[PDB]
């Protein structure tokens, strides 16, 4: 493990410590949790997926390199991965006991019913509470959690890239960072195939994405939900 | 055209 891959670690660590708040005290600023009168969750949930985003787009700033990619770029990435950051990072609150999102307290507490509540059908959430379920099966270390995420974002594969040899350069010091720190600071069994997994749930992401664009369509196709969001939902997810 | 996302990532 390099002396480089040491920084980038602590980097990241710090990076999400500092926008990863697990008391979940900004929650009391959102509109309410409404669990009864369909989408009732909605505005709530709007504002949970809009706070989640400005802390994606705080976390992205900081992975090493990102900062040298052009605005257009950094614009591309955050477009398109805010929503699978968002599904990776809630990891850290979803809990295996009753497939739950656990933020704290039970008004903070999220399940089917209430992902259903904000017009979502179960052809995203079955497969979105799987993921949730063989993500902390892998039990990461917090560093290749961090390391993930920053990997989902920096991703050459984008539509719209211009720089994709540049974005990718980017990526591989993080994945072979990654490579080299499940071999160092896993111990077997823990990191069998370990990266192989965590690569593939990038590839799930991809799916969890397609899905959540098209349920978004539907949803923002009645102008009386689509002003229940936020500006920055609107514009990234726009 | 995302002036919100460009302000925070300034
Ligand atoms: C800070 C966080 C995360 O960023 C988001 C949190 C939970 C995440 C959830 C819990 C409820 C259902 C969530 C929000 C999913 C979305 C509502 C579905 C797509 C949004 O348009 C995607 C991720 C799912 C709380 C907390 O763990």
């Amino acid at each position: 493990l390099s002396e480089e891959q040491q920084h980038i670690i602590a980097i990241l660590l710090d990076a999400h410590h500092k926008t990863y708040d697990p008391t979940y005290a900004d929650f009391r600023d959102f509109r309410p949790p409404v669990r009864m009168s369909p989408l009732s969750m909605l505005p709530h949930l709007a504002d949970l997926v809009s706070y989640s985003i400005q802390k994606v787009i705080g976390f992205a700033k900081m992975i090493p390199g990102f900062r040298d990619l052009t605005s257009d770029d950094q614009i591309v990435l955050l477009k398109s991965s805010a929503i699978e950051v968002i599904m990776l990072r809630s990891n850290q609150s979803f809990t295996m006991d009753d497939m739950s999102w656990d933020c704290g307290s039970q008004d903070y507490k999220y399940d089917v019913t209430d992902v259903s509540k904000a017009g979502h059908t179960l052809e995203l959430i079955e497969p979105l509470i799987k993921f949730q379920v063989g993500l902390k099966k892998l039990n990461l270390h917090e560093e290749e959690h961090v390391l993930l995420m920053a990997i989902c974002i920096v991703s050459p594969d984008r539509p719209g890239v211009q720089d994709a040899k540049l974005v990718e350069a980017i990526q591989d010091r993080l994945s072979n960072t990654l490579q080299t720190y499940i071999r160092c600071r896993h111990p077997p069994p823990g990191s069998h195939q370990l990266y192989a997994k965590m690569i593939q749930k990038l590839a799930d992401l991809r799916s969890l994405n397609e899905e959540h664009s098209k349920q978004y369509r539907s949803l923002s196709f009645q102008p009386e939900n689509s002003m229940k969001l936020t500006p920055l939902v609107l514009e990234v997810f726009g | 055209n995302h002036p919100m996302l460009m302000n925070l990532l300034k």
